[PDB]
RNA sequence: CAGUCAAGCGUUCAUAGCGACAUUGCUUUUUGAUUCUUCGAUGUCGGCUCUUCCUAUCAUACCGAAGCAGAAUUCGGUAAGCGUUGGAUUGUUCACCCACUAAUAGGGAACGUGAGCUGGGUUUAGACCGUCGUGAGACAGGUUAGUUUUACCCUACUGAUGAAUGUUACCGCAAUAGUAAUUGAACUUAGUACGAGAGGAACAGUUCAUUCGGAUAAUUGGUUUUUGCGGCUGUCUGAUCAGGCAUUGCCGCGAAGCUACCAUCCGCUGGAUUAUGGCUGAACGCCUCUAAGUCAGAAUCCAUGCUAGAACGCGGUGAUUUC
RNA sequence: UCUUAAGGUAGCCAAAUGCCUCGUCAUCUAAUUAGUGACGCGCAUGAAUGGAUUAACGAGAUUCCCACUGUCCCUAUCUAC
RNA sequence: UGAACAGCCUCUAGUUGAUAGAAUAAUGUAGAUAAGGGAAGUCGGCAAAAUAGAUCCGUAACUUCGGGAUAAGGAUUGGCU
């Protein structure tokens, strides 16, 4: 995670490599995100920084508000839609994949969340489960 | 623990088995196998697929 | 010049050479340490891998996310019929390593072990160990001399065992015959323990018990001749590659003017002797007992055999070990079981494991029930059910 | 790349770290200088791939000195075990940025590597434009287009057999050979130590992750010739049931199979050490880690553990053929 | 202030033409030696040695967008030969 | 069938010739398919894939007033009476 770790991430199998355009979930004024890095990444030769649910990432909003388009900013995936294995043998998935903008400490820059969140990112980032509607 | 019901076809899902789809409005669907999973992505109607328990209930067998 | 990005060595040099190992039975390259304080018992066993499955247990570790909540994890089934101990051999050490001197057998021997010694049972004169039994049919007249020789000498005595190939549901009808180094008690206790155990069945619930850090020794399943990329893990070549994209591109610079040993290249993949460590046995179960696949929370009579049985194997009417982990080898493969080599804890080796639920789902596909009575109770009657 | 002396800088202090004037050298990645070799041809930039090697260390391990209160950060020592990334533009080597990182070390193997690739470059012929030339044309001045040949030989390698030790079968030994697991983060320790405050540590324990590795298919996900079941099209067998063909007619599902950090498991512990700190103790009646003796310790090294068995290194056991 | 026969007028421009040069600025992109719009002492642009402009066209050359995808992250599977 | 001497099936007619047979490793040549992501791969989106007929709704800049234009971007299509 970095700093925002009340609990570590058991490995959620990767489903959003670099360049992915994952939707924006908040009330910030953005619409969709573009993954440009992974914080806490790996490093293997000719291997992308591939993130998953709850990975703090760098991203650019390609599209929206003029003060939120075209810059570098941290983000938190909340929805993956690549099916991963929880410890208790259940593979769940979505069809949307999305994240929120964050600050480098971990509160959301936007004060709402559109849609469900995951239990993993709920346990891993506490401001989300405050700001989520539902949690699964 | 407990053993469950297919969200399409109505059959016991012993855990370890199956997948779990969630919609954008947070709707939780469970599927024992890719037969029921792919049929829901093809939006097949449970009251029409003739081995579904909803078929069983709608045709009273 | 110099390699434009640094990357790992693709593959592990220590498992060179990658040849087909010697036999269908795995060699054993080490044993537990000999110590007189432990009583005289085995250190190993030979069972068969019959199928994999995946059970539900409780995790109990103070600090996980899933402390005292549900998990479900992969196990492996090894059919373990209690083997017939006959005979023992003797090793004495030298600066040229160990050296054998003696091999003593039981008097009566079985059809399975003499079919191990034969190659043409359909045409044999049944002449096995006959003058050996002529040395037998006496008290110790040409026997107790080598027995006391082993007592006088011979630091390591290994029990010979052979499996029960008639009790496995296979069609091989030929027994495996292997060894166990006795690392309990002192030497005279070892040899008269074996002298007792001549023609005697020895069992896994006698040698082992639950929550034990065990080892598997197996020749992994064969996979023929092989391409370099799946044999070693190399990045493929692009589409525009005249002569082949499943290749390793360079194989060396100019000088060394050869192909170096480490350079990845084709060969055999599969059928390899390996030995894995750190397993935990999750059930010691009995074939002369119903409810084999029943845990403490279930308490319903159901065997570990799935409906329709394990694919390529069948029924588990012997005793069985249900152990954690991916042990190598496929179904029907003889695998050598072993105790540990080290007294680790990690706060892992000593965890009490609770059995809650066992997937007896149909491995022949993706099963929808656990029990044919359950299946009939669900679907009701059928056309075939009059 | 690395030293020697010390004018000074370093608040005061040459040497914490630096260091002018001089100086003695060391490597071949430069670039020259040469022309010793191949001009009856050594395929030629760069990149993609892949092994191995150097230590002149960027990170990891242990330490020592700091202008080290703590945090960080600088110097030095041992070691080459382990790791050294995703992209932008550029044909690019290099560069310059955006980031990730524990860190983005220099470098080599015929400026590794073309019967391994590609052919963007340069490097023929087509054509333009620019400048020069009276023209022919010239230009490491621009641009666009331009066929990238053979392995069946020998040797190496990787795997495979295989005659000869009386025959045959079985059980082992181990001389030899390689070796790997590596690196963070969270909690707690602790707002503790420490610090005027602001700030703010490390050891141990627990829990996961990065990179490598080696297995495995129970589930999941992938693959369909099971042409297995069902559906659809056009035409043929008078019609139906059934099917023929469309180079697997298409499509949904689908076992058996194989398979992914795209699935789960798993990666052992004993010793001898170097830098480094010491004990006893001289020479040098004081002192001293050193001269004789000796202790503690690294990812080192050697074992354990692992990997095939010398197909000319061995051991045991069994049965060894008649009318 | 000299000179050559006249000394670049309409235009176009880092252009298929610009050495320095990866020009300066704007745009483009997280990020651009590319592209794009401008600026002009433009080494060496410029008038049928044709200038500029342009609908439609074009197996021409080039940058971005959308959908798209095994090109790749990272490979795997079946068939025929 | 079909817009059709497209591609497919058949009639008449001609043929059934091209070395076979056994197993079906690696790598090929030819085919295809792939979960999440969607040029990041590459010099360059080369290759490959995705849109594809008919009917109807509707259509920008610019224009040499002829075009652009099937622009774009949507909808329905089978069978039976």
């Amino acid at each position: 995670s970095g700093n925002g770790a009340q609990g570590t991430k058991f490995r959620i199998s990767l489903g959003l490599p670099v360049g992915a355009i994952m939707n924006c979930a908040d009330n910030s004024g953005a619409r969709n995100l573009y993954i440009i890095a992974v914080k806490g990444s790996g490093s293997r030769l000719n291997r992308l920084p591939a993130a998953s649910l709850g990975d703090m990432v760098m991203a650019t909003v390609k599209k929206g508000k003029p003060e939120l388009r075209k810059k570098v900013m941290p983000a938190i995936v909340v929805r993956q839609a690549k099916s991963w294995r929880r410890r208790d043998g259940v593979f769940l998935y979505f069809e949307d994949n999305a994240g929120v903008i964050a600050n480098p400490k971990g509160e959301m820059k936007g004060s709402a969340i559109t849609g469900p969140v995951g239990k993993e990112c709920a346990d891993l980032w506490p401001r989300v489960a405050s700001n989520s509607g539902v949690v699964v | 623990m407990k053993v469950e019901i297919d969200s399409f076809s109505g059959a016991k899902i012993y855990p370890g088995r199956g997948t779990l789809f969630v919609r954008g409005d947070s709707k939780i669907f469970r599927f024992q196998n890719s037969k029921s999973a792919s049929l829901f992505k093809q939006r097949k109607n449970p009251r029409r697929i003739a081995w579904t328990v909803l078929f069983r209930k709608h045709h009273k067998k | 010049s110099h390699r434009k990005y640094e990357a790992p060595r693709h593959g592990h040099l220590g498992f060179l050479p990658r040849k087909r190992a010697a036999s269908i039975r795995a060699r054993v390259k080490a044993f537990p340490k000999d110590d007189r304080s432990k009583p005289v018992a085995l250190t190993s066993f030979l069972g068969y891998k019959a199928g994999m499955t995946t059970i539900v247990r409780d995790l109990d570790r103070p600090g996980s996310k899933f402390h005292k909540r549900e998990v479900v994890e992969a196990v492996t089934v090894v059919d373990t019929p209690p083997v017939v101990v006959v005979g023992v051999v003797g090793y004495v050490e030298t600066p040229r390593g160990l050296r054998s001197l003696t091999t003593v057998w039981a008097e009566h021997l079985s059809d399975e072990v003499k079919r191990r010694f034969y190659k043409n049972w359909y045409k044999s004169k049944k002449k096995a160990f006959t003058k050996y039994s002529a040395k037998y049919a006496q008290d110790g007249a040409g026997i107790e001399r080598e027995l006391a020789r082993i007592k006088k000498y011979a630091s390591v005595v290994r029990v010979l065992v052979h499996t029960q190939i008639r009790k496995t549901p296979l069609a091989q009808k030929k027994a495996h015959l292997a060894e166990i180094q006795l690392n309990g008690g002192s030497i005279s206790e070892k040899v008269d323990w074996a002298r007792e155990h001549f023609e005697k069945t020895v069992a896994v619930d006698s040698v082992f018990e639950q929550n034990e850090m065990i080892d598997a020794i197996a020749v992994t399943k064969g996979h023929g001749f092989e391409g370099v990329t799946h044999r070693w893990g190399t990045k493929k070549l692009p589409r525009k590659t005249h002569r082949g994209l499943r290749k390793v591109a360079c194989i060396g610079a100019w000088h060394p003017a050869h192909v170096m040993w480490s350079v990845a290249r084709a060969g055999q993949r599969g059928y390899h002797s390996r030995t894995s460590i750190n397993h935990k046995i999750y059930r010691v179960g009995k074939g002369d007992d119903e409810a084999n696949g029943a845990t403490s929370f279930d308490r319903t009579k159901k065997t570990i055999t799935p409906m329709g049985g394990f694919v390529h194997y069948g029924e588990i009417k012997n005793d069985f070990i249900m152990v954690k982990g991916c042990i190598p080898g496929n179904r029907k493969r003889i695998v050598t079981l072993r105790k540990s080599l080290y007294t680790n804890t990690s706060r892992k080796a000593l965890e009490e494991v609770s059995l809650k639920w066992i997937d007896t789902a149909s491995k022949f596909g993706k099963g929808r029930f656990q029990t044919p009575a359950e299946k009939h109770a669900f679907m009701g009657t059928l056309k075939k059910d009059l």
